């Protein structure tokens, strides 16, 4: 027993959705996620691949409007958001690979 | 743009499945029908009444119509 590791019971991913809503906060933050592979899957090496296509952005990214990744830009030109990211966190059995962003209460939509 | 306008609200949490991982009609018999009853029967007795009352004018009327058409006797008692 003492020197077996332990394998985890799996965890159950759910498509749902949590809003905790305070108008008095400055800025709007909103994070959504698929469910992951998991670390010894192949596939995370394409996922990270495309989350570089995606890739990131915050208002002092001095290349602005002609970033390379259409989300920068697009969050540039219309004013998107404050910043965004992209992420494949892994797991034993499983992960979360999804995108959250920081906006002004009137600019999520757009944004999303 | 009318969503972003409408209210101040605030600490409000809220919790919501896709509707992929839940059933469209849950607890037929547990929960729905129960309260179909429960709606049922706080209404009844504020609907119900003005129409039972209209039913009855109507009936009334109808059968007091039908019965000013028919001959009373007493008009033809002494006709020798």
């Amino acid at each position: 027993k003492e020197d077996a590791v332990p394998i985890l019971p799996r965890c159950r991913f759910t498509g749902s959705e949590i809003r905790a809503r305070d108008d008095a906060l400055p800025v709007a933050h909103v994070a959504l996620a698929v469910e992951g592979p998991g670390w010894a899957d192949p596939d995370n090496v394409v996922l990270h691949v495309a989350n570089a296509i995606i890739g990131r952005y915050d208002r002092t990214f001095g290349g602005g409007k002609h970033l390379s990744s259409r989300l920068a830009a697009l969050a540039v030109e219309h004013k998107l958001c404050h910043s965004f990211q992209t992420f494949n966190t892994s797991y034993s059995d499983t992960g979360l690979f999804g995108f959250h962003f920081v906006a002004d209460p009137l600019s999520i939509d757009d944004m999303m | 743009i009318h969503f972003g306008n409408l209210a101040r609200v605030r600490h409000i949490i809220t919790y919501s499945l896709s509707p992929f991982e839940q059933r469209a009609i849950p607890n037929i018999f547990s929960d729905a029908l129960p309260n179909v009853w429960r709606r049922f029967s706080s209404q009844v007795f504020k609907v119900a009444p003005p129409f039972l009352g209209a039913y009855l004018l109507y009936s009334w009327g109808t059968q007091e119509f039908e019965r000013l058409k028919r001959k009373n006797p007493a008009d033809y008692e002494n006709d020798q």
